[PDB]
């Protein structure tokens, strides 16, 4: 399980 | 460029349409065309640019991982020789991915970053520069890997320094930047302790500033804070 | 063609890799290259060809629907004039979709169908011919719409006649063909009663032949039968 | 809700 980066959001 | 004959406003309008249609390659081409008009980008326009290319490269990264995994398994002892096709096709996807990264980095260098003077635009672009070098780093093998990693680190660091001076700890750009720099540390730079420390400090400083925010800003900030927490759970 | 220098077996191998990576445009290009080698396709190869192009055109159809809906709403009374961009971009997606359909129809005509002598290959290809004319029909406006509809109908009908003569009622190709011809009737040809009758008869005749099948064949047939039933529920 | 056509399957 890879780390979460910033998703699409403003 | 193929978008040179289209009005800037039309390119932005069509980028928004492409987003609705989940046509992210088109969305990226339209936003590239918009950038190449030479005017600075608004906040909304910066976000369109980011969404478009993130989705394109996201597809490529997911594909590259699939192919790289197959390739690694072919190179285990006891695996039947299947010829050059897996490597060839992984290389093809990799090249396309590097091309997309180079395109984004090119736009940032010509000339988005140099014209960006406000903290919100400059940090946004420098974070992007870090991100796309990070994506290059994911597929890089050797000493050129080192220079790519250092390029990512340098961009993130410049962005961090500005964000810390110029933005509140709850600013979503600042939070997203810290999140992604923490991912860099953990996933790319072999520095899990740096990753954890950054995520923890970022989370704690944001927590302490939440009281200043409206309900809507609070929702925006806490969304990203939760991702920091999700990573800390994964990492510890 | 760009795949002219690659071995047929390599093209098939890479098509399978592209499928695993969810790179359907690549998968389609590789299978196109394979077809253009001039040899007939096996059952598995026919299925790779079908999956690849179905996924490509599926993306385009979904996008076209989004854009067409936006366009229709712009043309309602009380809607603010937004210029030509919506129509232009819908037209762009539409053209690309028609191009994909034309490519598939070209492969079938040059020369897959004419070399297909067994019922399983000939019905498969004729169903595809019906399907890609149906996709053209979805976006067609006017009298050329009529000739496109008739082309779809003709291909489906030829496929049906062969399937009824040569295949058991539970054959998945036969079932899938009848399913899609029923969708043609309902969605394209303004013939819901024909659609319902076909779906009902197909379902009932398959039900009565299930007893002849292995557990695995039974699972394959009943999967498609359930789709006939889902449509009948939607339609009645 | 559009009619269901044949999915990707053998
Ligand atoms: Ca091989
Ligand atoms: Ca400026
Ligand atoms: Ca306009
Ligand atoms: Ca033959
Ligand atoms: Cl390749
Ligand atoms: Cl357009
Ligand atoms: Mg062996
Ligand atoms: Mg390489
Ligand atoms: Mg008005
Ligand atoms: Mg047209």
């Amino acid at each position: 399980q890879r780390s979460t980066s910033t998703p699409n959001v403003h | 460029g193929a978008m040179g004959s289209m009005e800037r406003a039309s390119l932005i309008q069509k980028a928004k349409l492409a987003e609705q249609a989940e046509r992210y390659e088109d969305m990226a081409a339209f936003m590239k065309g918009a950038v190449e008009k030479g005017e600075e980008l608004s906040c909304e326009e910066r976000n369109l640019l980011s969404v478009a290319y993130k989705n394109v490269v996201g597809g490529q990264r997911a594909a590259w991982r699939v192919l790289s995994s197959i390739e690694q398994k072919s190179n285990e002892e006891g695996s039947e020789e299947k010829g050059p096709e897996v490597r060839e096709y992984r290389e093809k996807v990799e090249t396309e991915l590097q091309g997309v990264c180079d395109t984004v980095l090119g736009l940032l260098d010509s000339h988005l970053i140099k014209e960006a003077g406000d903290a919100e635009s400059r940090v946004f672009y420098l974070k992007m520069k870090g991100d796309y070098y990070r994506y290059l780093a994911e597929v890089a093998t050797g000493d050129d890997k080192k220079r790519i990693i250092d390029s990512a680190r340098s961009a993130y660091q410049e962005a961090m320094d500005i964000s810390k001076k110029e933005m509140p700890p709850t600013n979503p750009i600042r939070l997203g930047l810290a999140l992604n720099f923490s991912v860099f540390h953990y996933e790319i730079a072999n520095s899990p302790e740096e990753a954890i420390s950054l995520a923890k400090t970022t989370f704690d400083e944001a927590m302490a500033d939440l009281h200043t925010l409206s309900e809507d800003s609070y929702k925006d900030s806490t969304l990203i804070m939760q991702l920091l927490r999700d990573n800390l759970t994964l990492w510890t």
